[PDB]
């Protein structure tokens, strides 16, 4: 054996064990989700409060790319920042040459090809993050989830991290109960509920909720963080459902 | 710089080179030796652009001396002249070419013959019985065409050279402050002190 | 140079004069201005002589490799694209003015290329210093639906206009006919309307006329 | 045994990394099939969307490389998309450089050459994919050309790829033994698509809904994929006969 | 990133063997048989077309390749390695010869360039050797007809006749009994077909056999007329029909 | 400061019956000043003869370069280079310096050892091959040589007659050029003997 | 050259003369200055023939690669690619290009790109040496939301006058109609347009 | 074990051992404390000597007039990272006439450390940093780990026995956060914090290092007799 | 990374030997023997071809003896492909010297440069050394006739008579026995063939398993001629000395 000691090496199965090992780093991370809605997308993430000394609201994890795309990830946080930095470079060069802001599927492949490139050589390490991202373009709303292998798909709802299975089950119920569609403001509330429900798998430390959204009607197609009254309203909705 | 002459006789090559270094309206020096010994039996005189001349001469000198030490052997005058020509032929298509004209006087010990090569800054090499660079040739060539014989002695060559310097001192516009004369033969290179 | 190209029924024909000049002096009285890029793609070239030859050989070489790579007969548009991009890259400094013609699986084609890299399409074209004399003939006698023999006549007539009226052009007419479904036929010295008349006198000298100083045998063996 | 980790020869003259890349090909558990008509080239592939949270419209292994060339992949999607982007870039550059559309077989050779390099150069791994290129070439007509991680490529009368490829292959062989010709003797592409689905059904022994399949069709001057309703229309036609 | 493999992957073992070259030759041994025979007025190179599937069109896969109008190549071993070597070989005939001298290289020199390319894959950083042996047949004005074998090491040898690959040992012995210095091209084609039948198991016809010759100039294959000095390629691939004609009088 | 007319010189080649002749002057000057009367402009590599006019440093450099290249040719090819092949090599080598050329007017002359055919060719400073049945001219008296050759020349001259024609072509052309002359050399070339003759000419 | 592009109710029409010159010699009297960079995105070329061809070829390549990845590009996107090439290489280019395309969302659109490489979106654009002579006429006669027949007549009359006064312009009047219906090529000969 | 040869290798449970070993170098380092109010931010550092003949290794470095940090672990790595911060602060001033936000300073350090954890040949930085600053959004304290993780805090501590000070500050949170407009009291709280990490040794005059930045105070460091006030 | 697969071709053993050089020499010891003998009026080069097949084209073949210029030749023992890389370099180097100095390159200068290239592959670059040992036979007007040998280490030495490849130990003893200084070329020809005949691993030494060459001043007056023997000429010289 020894097939798992070097990135880009195929095992006799046809697997890249180093990528599968990067997936273990993602499964260890905190829960993050994405909900696709009527005219946009909603992102939420669990922020474990390690200590009283953490300044609330001041360790922001959701990131904006361009002005219309939001990104959230679970696993090695620095790795996720590296991916977003590249995403921002990709989006800038697309807008530079083609004028129009980068479409979400186009942006999804840019990240995909870049992450896939880090499975091609033994001189680089795969990314230790699964990234949920999306936004609104000329063809409406798109939600994506990208994994260490470079694999990504479009999603109705997406979840990753330590509470992914709990969150997935909760996401599937929304898809079944709302075939016509979920509204942006509703999806924000649901995101809060699901993060709280997914927190059961990480319940030693209590947490801080962070939500963002892009909606054609609610945010004018731009990425915005959910703060103040709308955030507290979403927190309260979630608190009522766990009891 | 300015005047460099060369005469190949029966048994030796004689080089005469002007002593003046003039810049602007001032003769800065009247004892300048415009020559470098490349090997025991090879001497090179030079004239041309200020700075370029000595820089090129010493660069060639270093290379021939390096060769001598590496092989424990002295290159033939023909071999040295070909090396020098190629360096100038490279130089002429560089960003800044060496503007240096040279005469190479050598005694081939394997052939027991004196040899004189005239090479200009373009890398134009010719073997000659007598040579000159610059305006000097316009007086000396015709003079030597008349008085030179291929079987002359070193003493006869020196008298023939005196005749050239006298003509140049009569008809040339500039004061070149006389010449340093050096002889290259079977015994190597020596300088005539009273000219 | 005068060079032309003329399309017909089932293909295309190109022609050229054979004069090469250096200022007012005729350097070559019978030079070949028709170049083979591939078996059925040929080029007529005016401008700087070494440039038209070199650019035609390079693209011809690359076209051969491309043909071998793709297992396909080369197309005129490929030679056209490769030539124009090469010439554009050199901003006119490679003084090649070319009429590119030939037949390929797509059909028969006729193009011209300027030294700066612009290209034309047409049924009849002329380039070079004698192109105005040639074009005058082409504009006077060209018509749609020419036969093979009509197109050759028109093409060579257009070259003749250059030969007689342009001091840059002279000597002979070369022709190449590229017909669909057939081998290209290169007609070297198709017309030779400038044969030198008999000289009035033989200038053969009595042996010993030239004074000689030395003689020697030259060794060419090893 | 480091000769099994990089693309150098084993004592028996084998390249294990290339062999293991072939096994990665079946990791998706999807079977693909390609056939030729008179005027067209049809490629079909299974579409398995296990997760209910996936947007099914974004799950695809068929790619439009150029206006004329289509490509279906057997293997993981990251490597599949890597190959697709390169193929698109290569086909675009070819058109710019040489003034005509890149033929299906030439693109196949080029991609096969790139794959060969990964089998010889150590720092680059092979892609765990098999690429089937389809078109209606303006010179050669309906064309199927297929590439693998060894850098091998060849033209096909018809072909199949995936875990249950052998069943489909022999099924197709037996049809062409019977018909005595190199293609599907049919006028419309619609019926060639129907043939393709029919013979996949027989070979695999499974029934397909409109969302269990994926269809690409190449005609003169365009390659296009079918919608769920285009396939449904096609499934209805098979059932009513 | 970047190729960090700047070191040799082929190195000397204590016994003196170059492992990767030996193993490359082993890959050639597993490869399908190919052969070459030199006649007085031509050269024949032949091989079996091992079809991967009966659905595959074996015409689209050419094992015998034209390098120059007067030079052809065939191989035993790894097909993909051969294909890229043909691409490189065709190009080097232009870049390092035709673009300099205005004519195609003589066989020995083109062979020498291919051998160099294969030698470099044996010493350069981060590459394995090519897993093929080549047989290159060709003609040139001053050397006449010739036949060369190029091995993974980069070594090349001139041959009167030889075989490489699967059943090369038996095929070489067969060729030793039949070869003389008076063989005419048609006699060499006949012996080539006989020798190949021994190593071929299944179907033996013009669709499963690939065969090309280096012989007389072919003006009909030139594609143009008008230049007397250009007389056409000496390389010609025999058609499926032309092979079957000779298999009846076998 | 026109590189092709600083040193001066001429070369001419002619074909005869089963023979070729190539001739050159001996002058090397620096504009008005004559410097050397021993500067030969014709060289040979095996049986292939090359004459070069123009800037003398490039004449020397190209001789050394073609000796270099023909020596390696012979080692690899195991045969002497032929005039047709050498002509192509000269053209390639010159065009390689397309935008920084050698200021030369080379002339190839020789007999193909396989076919027995006499061959001559000329080039411009950048590689354009000028092939001829009759004669090639080069140098600062090229106009004069063109006039002399075009009138004096007739086809299929015998080696001894061809010598007289080419010599009279060079001599009278050189005497109408300030930068050409100061001696002359003529090469008469047959299939397997070459004769070199120095001509007596006026020394002004 | 005299070139123009005009938006109307159903889309946009491009127009051009067919004259290419070197000094006062007409090197080509049947030139096609209306160039396809995509199915329904075309351009009118003016300035250096070599420069505008080289640019159009690069743009067509870029949009082909765009389409392979992201589907049909917008007319604005095509104009941006033209701009990028013209702006960044302004020292080495003599190209005046009018870009015109048809979207189904945006309908007809015209972008003009002068020498410097600036972009200007307009209802209609005129360019080339002959445009100078029809600024007055075109400003007085252009109306928004014209019909196909009205727009054809507007371009025909405009280029007729541009051709009449500009020596650099002449030959035939070519036009390309870009609508939802497809792509239509029109040609008009001297005997028609000269006597307008 | 088999997966700790370099940073480019993941372990089977998804760990990066070289990064974890770099983290270990910080744990061996001398204790340093960081804390802030709404008006000021304070660093306190315990300096370490080789012996009684040697100087005490300086722990605190100034980055700009409004920013600076304290270090624990490999000191040369802190010099490299502080120099990078000095340049980034400087770039912001020269190009934008803008003082670099302490938050951006954190993002920049994160991304610089990260690149050393994904490529072959490199190694992770072997030092932890506590960055304090005062910018347009008031006082700040950041904790840098060479894994790339940067965290904004009211207070913290890194180094050997840092858990004592970290627990203390966690208890004292409500008190010290409201020490506004009083530098000497915020320092006293930090000096009391670092005292919870001492064993057998006590704070002397050439042992203690204090830094402060705030509303009307440039980043300034106190050593020697200037810290005698606080013992 | 890639460190895992690095053989480290340019390192020392604990004993201070270069592994790869030693193993390359071990490879060369299985190659066909080549012998050089320097006489007062010329040099002989003799080499044994590696086990021949009867269908090998013998006349148009070159494996052991290569021409570097008109005055210098080499006998090869080792990988032929490796040798041709080095031979082409040596050929170019000779022409560079001739172009620079207008004189044919002195033998030692050419030998030193080729040996320096070999040395480089043992000290830097991480590549395997060239598995080749040369015997250099040449003439120049300084030292006259010279024999040299170089091996994968890049070390070269001068010889009166020397062998490389297989059975050098036995071959050297035999050469040491019958060689004397006043020897002539034709005597040296005989010694070379006799030595190969006794050291060969074959049953009997025949013309088809040999390459032969002489470098004499046996041209016409004060000039040197290289004679690469044709098959028939080797057949004759083998009969003339009574080996067959
Ligand atoms: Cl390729
Ligand atoms: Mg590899
Ligand atoms: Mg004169
Ligand atoms: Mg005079
Ligand atoms: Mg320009
Ligand atoms: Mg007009």
């Amino acid at each position: 054996t020894g097939y798992d000691l070097s990135n880009s090496v195929f095992s006799p199965d046809g697997r890249n064990f180093q990528v599968e090992y990067a997936v273990k780093a993602v499964e260890n991370g905190t829960t993050s989700i994405g909900i696709k809605c009527n005219d946009g997308v909603v992102f939420a993430v669990e922020k474990l409060i390690t200590s009283k000394l953490l300044v609330p609201q001041k360790n922001v994890k959701i990131q904006v790319v361009d002005r219309h795309i939001g990104c959230v990830y679970s696993g090695l946080i620095p790795d996720g920042r590296h991916l977003v930095n590249r995403g921002r470079e990709e989006a800038a060069s697309f807008k530079k040459l083609y004028k129009t802001p980068i479409p979400i599927p186009a942006f999804a492949d840019r990240l995909g090809q870049y992450v896939q490139a880090h499975t091609l050589y033994n001189s680089v390490r795969p990314f230790g993050v699964s990234t949920i991202f999306g936004g609104v373009d000329k063809n409406g709303a798109h939600l994506y989830m990208l994994e260490p292998s470079g694999s990504y798909w479009g999603y109705k709802g997406a979840a990753t991290g330590k509470g992914r299975q709990s969150a997935k089950a909760e996401l599937e119920k929304l898809v079944d109960h709302h075939p016509e569609g979920l509204s942006a403001r509703e999806a924000v509330k649901q995101a809060a509920k699901i993060i709280y429900l997914a927190h059961e798998d990480n319940k030693e430390k209590d947490f801080e909720l962070e939500i963002s959204w892009c909606s054609l009607s609610e945010t004018n197609g731009l990425h915005k963080f959910v703060k103040g009254d709308l955030l507290q309203e979403a927190i309260d909705f979630a608190q009522k459902e766990i009891n | 710089m300015d005047i460099i002459l060369g005469i190949r006789v029966q048994d030796s090559v004689i080089l005469a080179s002007s002593k003046a270094v003039t810049r602007g309206i001032s003769v800065l020096k009247d004892s300048d030796d415009k020559t470098r010994q490349l090997s025991p039996h090879t001497l090179m005189s030079f004239a041309g652009e200020a700075g370029d001349t000595v820089q090129f001469a010493e660069y060639i000198q270093a290379n021939i001396q390096l060769y001598s030490i590496r092989e424990d052997y002295e290159l033939s005058p023909q071999a040295v002249s070909s090396f020098v020509r190629q360096e100038l032929a490279k130089s002429i298509r560089s960003r800044r070419p060496y503007q240096v004209n040279v005469l190479i006087g050598g005694y081939d010990k394997k052939k027991n013959k004196p040899e004189l090569y005239q090479i200009d800054y373009l890398g134009t090499k010719v073997e000659l019985p007598y040579g000159a660079h610059g305006y000097s040739g316009f007086y000396t060539f015709s003079l030597l065409d008349h008085h030179y014989r291929p079987d002359m002695t070193t003493e006869e060559g020196l008298d023939l050279l005196k005749l050239c310097v006298q003509e140049l001192e009569k008809r040339m516009p500039m004061d070149f402050k006389g010449v340093i004369v050096k002889i290259v033969d079977k015994d190597g290179i020596r300088q005539v002190d009273d000219f | 140079t005068t060079i032309v190209g003329v399309k017909f029924n089932n293909g295309v024909v190109i022609a050229a004069d054979t004069r090469s000049t250096q200022g007012p002096i005729v350097a070559d009285k019978n030079c070949a201005k028709l170049h083979r890029i591939s078996p059925k793609i040929w080029c007529a070239g005016a401008g700087t002589a070494a440039d038209t030859e070199a650019v035609t050989q390079l693209i011809g070489s690359n076209i051969e490799l491309h043909s071998l790579y793709t297992s396909r007969e080369p197309r005129v548009v490929s030679a056209l694209q490769m030539l124009k991009q090469h010439l554009f890259k050199y901003q006119g400094h490679i003084g090649a003015y070319l009429i590119v013609a030939g037949v390929d699986p797509t059909g028969s084609h006729l193009f011209s290329i300027d030294a700066h890299g612009s290209t034309d399409v047409g049924y009849y074209l002329s380039l070079g210093s004698g192109s105005l004399a040639a074009m005058a003939v082409l504009e006077s006698h060209w018509k749609q639906d020419l036969t093979k023999e009509e197109a050759i006549k028109l093409a060579s007539d257009a070259i003749q206009a250059g030969i007689w009226n342009d001091l840059g052009s002279g000597s002979n007419v070369d022709v190449c006919v590229m017909e669909i479904g057939k081998d290209a036929e290169y007609l070297r010295n198709y017309l030779t309307p400038n044969v030198r008349e008999e000289k009035q006198k033989s200038y053969k000298f009595p042996r010993g006329t030239t004074a000689v100083l030395k003689e020697s045998i030259v060794n060419i063996c090893d | 045994g480091y000769d099994r980790h990089i693309t150098i020869f084993s004592p028996e003259g084998r390249l294990y990394q290339v062999e293991y890349a072939f096994k990665a090909t079946n990791q998706t558990n999807i079977n693909s099939l390609a056939v030729r008509g008179k005027d067209c080239t049809v490629v079909i592939s299974q579409k398995k969307v296990p997760d209910k949270l996936l947007d099914p419209t974004t799950v695809s292994y068929i790619f439009c490389i150029s206006r004329t060339i289509g490509m279906v992949v057997n293997g993981p999607i990251p490597d599949a998309r890597n190959a697709a982007l390169r193929a698109k870039a290569e086909a675009a550059e070819f058109r710019y450089k040489y003034g005509y559309d890149m033929p299906c077989d030439v693109l196949a050779k080029r991609m096969a050459n790139l794959s060969q390099i990964y089998t010889q150069r150590a720092y680059m791994r092979p892609l765990g994919v098999i690429l089937t290129f389809v078109s209606v070439d303006e010179e050669l007509g309906p064309s199927i050309y297929k590439t693998d991680p060894a850098g091998y490529y060849v033209g096909y009368k018809a072909t199949a790829t995936g875990p249950k490829q052998q069943e489909i292959t022999t099924n197709l062989e037996n049809h062409f033994k019977k018909s005595k010709i190199d293609h599907i003797n049919e006028e419309s592409w619609e019926k060639v698509v129907e043939f393709a689905i029919t013979h996949m059904i027989d070979a695999l022994g499974t029934e397909f809904s409109k969302n269990d399949l994926e269809v690409g069709v190449a005609t003169k001057d365009k390659f296009f994929t079918l919608s769920a309703e285009n396939i449904e229309e096609r499934l209805v036609a098979i059932a009513e006969q | 990133m970047t190729d960090r493999y700047s070191f040799s992957l082929t190195t000397f073992s204590p016994s003196g063997k170059l492992g990767q070259i030996d193993y490359a030759l082993t890959a050639v041994k597993q490869g399908v048989t190919s052969l070459g025979i030199k006649a007085t007025n031509g050269v024949v190179i032949a091989t079996e077309k091992k079809s991967s599937s009966p659905l595959a069109m074996s015409e689209t896969l050419s094992k015998v390749s034209l390098l120059t109008p007067d030079i052809g190549a065939v191989y035993s071993g790894m097909g993909p390695d051969y294909r890229v070597l043909v691409d490189k070989s065709r190009k080097v005939a232009h870049t390092s010869y035709k673009r300099i001298y205005g004519e195609y290289p003589p066989t020995k020199l083109l062979v020498s360039e291919v051998a160099k390319i294969m030698q470099e894959a044996t010493q350069s950083g981060g590459v394995r050797p090519f897993g093929v042996s080549l047989l290159i047949a060709g003609h040139d004005e001053f050397n006449g007809f010739s036949l060369y074998q190029v091995d993974p090491s980069g070594s090349y040898f001139p041959w009167k006749a030889t075989a490489i690959g699967k059943g090369s040992v038996a095929a070489k012995t067969f060729l030793e009994k039949r070869w003389n210095d008076e063989l005419e091209l048609e006699d060499a084609i006949h012996i080539a077909l006989l020798t190949l039948k021994e190593s071929v198991e299944g179907e033996f016809n013009g669709d499963t056999i690939e065969l090309a010759i280096i012989g007389d100039e072919n003006p009909d294959l030139l594609g143009y007329t008008g230049i007397p000095t250009d007389k056409g390629p000496r390389f010609r691939k025999l058609t499926s029909q032309e092979i079957n004609d000779r298999l009846e009088a076998l | 400061s026109d590189p092709s007319s600083i040193n001066g010189g001429i070369v001419v080649a002619m074909t005869g019956k089963d023979c070729v002749a190539i001739a050159c002057d001996l002058r090397l000057g620096s504009q008005s000043l004559g410097v050397s009367n021993k500067f030969e402009k014709i060289f040979h590599y095996g049986h292939v003869f090359l004459g070069i006019t123009g800037l003398a440093t490039d004449v020397t450099t190209l001789n050394e370069m073609f000796r270099y290249k023909t020596n390696l040719y012979k080692l690899k090819e195991e045969r002497a280079i032929e005039p047709e092949t050498f002509t192509q090599l000269v053209s390639s080598s010159l065009y390689e310096r397309r935008f920084g050329p050698y200021f030369v007017g080379p002339v190839v002359a020789g007999i193909n050892s396989k076919s027995g055919k006499p061959f001559i060719a000329g080039f411009d400073l950048i590689g354009c091959i000028d092939e001829a049945k009759d004669f090639i001219v080069s140098g600062t008296a090229s106009d004069q040589l063109f006039g002399m050759c075009e009138s004096l020349y007739e086809p299929n001259l015998e080696p001894e007659d061809l010598f007289e024609t080419i010599s009279q072509a060079l001599l009278n052309a050189a005497d109408r050029d300030a930068l050409s002359g100061w001696g002359a050399v003529v090469y008469i070339i047959k299939k397997d003997e070459v004769v070199k003759r120095y001509l007596k000419m006026r020394q002004d | 050259t005299s070139i123009m592009a005009v938006t109307f109710k159903d889309g946009v029409i491009l127009g051009a003369d067919s004259r290419t010159t070197t000094g006062a010699y007409i090197a080509n009297r049947v030139t096609d200055k209306l160039t396809r960079v995509h199915d329904k995105i075309w351009c009118c070329r003016s300035g250096s023939a070599a420069d505008t061809q080289a640019i159009a070829d690069i743009v067509q390549y870029h949009l082909e690669l765009y389409t392979s990845q992201y589907g049909t590009p917008s007319t604005e996107t095509a104009a941006s690619v033209f701009k990028e090439l013209c702006y960044e290489n302004k020292d080495n280019l003599t190209a005046g290009i009018i870009v015109a395309g048809y979207d189904d969302k945006n309908k007809g659109e015209v972008y003009t790109i002068p020498l410097g490489g600036s972009v200007h979106k307009l209802p209609y654009a005129i360019a080339g040496s002959g445009s100078t002579f029809i600024y007055g006429y075109c400003d007085k006669n252009f109306r928004e939301n014209m019909s196909k027949e009205e727009t054809v007549d507007f371009i025909k009359h405009s280029l007729s006058q541009a051709i009449k006064w500009d020596g650099s312009s002449g030959g035939v009047i070519r036009m390309v109609v870009l609508t939802a219906a497809g792509v239509e090529r029109l040609i008009f000969y001297p005997d028609e347009y000269e006597q307008l | 074990n088999n997966y700790d040869g370099d940073t480019v290798t993941f372990s089977p449970t998804g760990r990066l051992f070289q990064v974890e070993y770099a983290l270990e170098a910080i744990k061996q380092g001398s204790v340093t404390v960081g804390l802030r109010s709404n008006t000021h931010a304070v660093l306190v550092a315990l300096k370490r000597n080789a012996d009684e003949l040697s100087s005490y290794q300086k722990k605190i470095i100034k980055c700009d007039e409004h920013m600076g940090l304290s270090l624990a672990g490999l000191a040369p790595d802190a010099r490299v990272l502080s120099n990078y911060l000095r340049q980034q602060c400087n770039y912001s001033s020269l190009v934008f006439n803008r003082k670099l936000a302490v938050e951006r300073a954190g993002h920049l350090l994160c991304d610089k450390a990260q690149k050393n954890t994904q490529s072959y040949g490199g190694r992770p930085y072997g030092v932890g940093l506590l960055i304090i600053g005062y910018d347009k959004s008031g006082a700040h304290l950041l904790e840098f780990q060479p894994s790339g993780n940067v965290t904004e805090l009211y207070g913290t501590a890194i180094g050997a026995r840092s858990q004592g000070a970290k627990t203390y500050l966690e208890r004292t949170l409500d008190t010290f956060i409201k020490i506004d407009g009083n530098p000497d009291e915020l320092i006293k709280a930090g000096v009391e914090a670092i005292s919870q990490s001492l064993r057998d040794e006590s704070l002397t005059v050439d042992n203690l290092s204090i830094a402060i930045v705030g509303k009307d105070t440039p980043f300034t460091i106190y050593d020697g007799e200037a810290v005698a006030k606080y013992i | 990374g890639s460190r895992r697969y690095d053989s480290r071709t340019t390192i020392f053993s604990p004993e201070g030997r270069l592994y790869q050089v030693e193993y390359a020499l071990e490879s060369i010891s299985h190659a066909g023997t080549a012998i050089g003998i320097m006489a007062s009026d010329g040099i002989v080069l003799a080499a044994e071809r590696k086990v021949t097949s009867t269908l090998l084209e013998q006349d148009t073949s070159t494996e052991k003896l290569y021409k570097l210029n008109d005055k210098i030749a080499v006998a090869v023992a080792g990988l032929t492909a490796d040798a041709e890389i080095l031979i082409n370099t040596a050929r170019i180097h000779a022409q560079n010297y001739l172009k620079t100095y207008n004189e044919d390159i002195p033998v030692e200068i050419l030998v030193r440069r080729l040996s320096d290239i070999k040395q480089g592959y043992t000290q830097h670059g991480g590549l395997r050394p060239f598995g080749v040992s040369f015997i250099y036979a040449g003439y120049d007007d300084r030292y006259g006739y010279q024999l040299y040998t170089s091996n994968p280490s890049g070390n070269y030495t001068g010889w009166k008579a020397i062998s490389v490849g297989a059975n050098t130990s036995a071959a050297q003893t035999l050469l040491q026995m019958d060689y004397k200084d006043d020897m002539k070329v034709d005597d040296a020809i005989e010694l070379a063939l006799k030595t190969l005949s006794k050291t060969t691993d074959s049953s009997a030494l025949t013309y088809d398993r040999l390459e032969f060459a002489t470098i004499r001043k046996g041209a016409n007056d004060g000039e040197v001629y290289q004679k690469i023997f044709k098959p028939q000429e080797i057949k004759d010289i083998l009969v003339k000395t009574g080996i067959t």
